[PDB]
């Protein structure tokens, strides 16, 4: 239960914004070109 | 829209300016009004007055 | 899903149970015997007392 | 003004469609929804009031197309680390490849 518990909660803070306009990658890579979609990338990266 | 000159401020933060064709967005609000003219700060999320 | 692994362990769980299988014929057939050096067969009720 | 996905994808743009392949990973582009995978076909029974159905944290499990409203299935395409069974450089350069 505890390593199911570690994996569902490391699965579910893909969900999180980390302070981004959006959680998924592929959005704001479809709606931001690069030297301001790279602000959103470093906090997603750096969250995740 | 993009390749009409006659604007000079199309100043686009959310979704970037040069793709934009591409999404397919699902409501579209597309508001007008007419404004004094050194306002054009104002319009601006965050900038007050 | 995302890219995360599960390894599967290098004992399955027929060769763990074979293990303790050869435990317990071990030491209801020897005593403490298999243990420390060479099994020697033993009763079991003489194992017991 | 935008909002990004309030709703159902209605205002789309001049870009051409493009005819459909069935069980290959593919980069689709479901009303700009973005993403990767297989498209196969799904037995999941939706109501008619759903565009995408939504799998465990933010990520798109089944779409339906446009043009056709035929109900479709998004799987990953096959991943996995890989791995090399070596018996040291040493003995040989013989590679077993996991
Ligand atoms: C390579 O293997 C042989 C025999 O296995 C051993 O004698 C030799 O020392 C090994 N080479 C090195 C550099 O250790």
């Amino acid at each position: 239960n505890q390593n199911a518990q570690a994996l569902n909660t490391l699965v579910k803070q893909l969900s999180s914004n980390f302070g981004a306009i959006s959680s998924v990658l592929n959005d704001i890579l479809s709606r931001l070109d690069p030297p301001e979609a790279e602000v959103q990338i470093d906090r997603l990266i750096t969250g995740r | 829209l993009y390749n009409s000159a006659s604007f000079s401020t199309f100043k686009c933060y959310g979704v970037s300016p040069t793709k934009l064709n591409d999404l397919c967005f699902t409501n579209v609000y597309a508001d007008s009004f007419v404004i004094r003219g050194d306002e054009v700060r104002q319009i601006a999320p965050g900038q007050t007055g | 899903f995302n890219g995360l692994t599960v390894l599967p362990p290098l004992l399955t769980d027929e060769m763990i149970a074979q293990y303790t299988s050869a435990l317990l014929a071990g030491t209801i057939t020897s005593g403490w015997t298999f243990g420390a050096g060479p099994a020697l067969q033993i009763p079991f009720p003489m194992q017991m007392a | 003004s935008f909002e990004l996905l309030h709703a159902p994808a209605t205002v789309c743009g001049p870009k051409k469609s493009t005819n459909l392949v069935k069980n290959k990973c593919v980069n689709f582009n479901f009303n700009g929804l973005t993403g990767t995978g297989v498209l196969t076909e799904s037995n999941k029974k939706f109501l008619p009031f759903q565009q995408f159905g939504r799998d465990i944290a933010d990520t798109t499990d089944a779409v339906r197309d446009p043009q056709t409203l035929e109900i479709l299935d998004i799987t990953p395409c096959s991943f996995g680390g890989v791995s090399v069974i070596t018996p040291g450089t040493n003995t040989s350069n013989q590679v077993a490849v996991l």
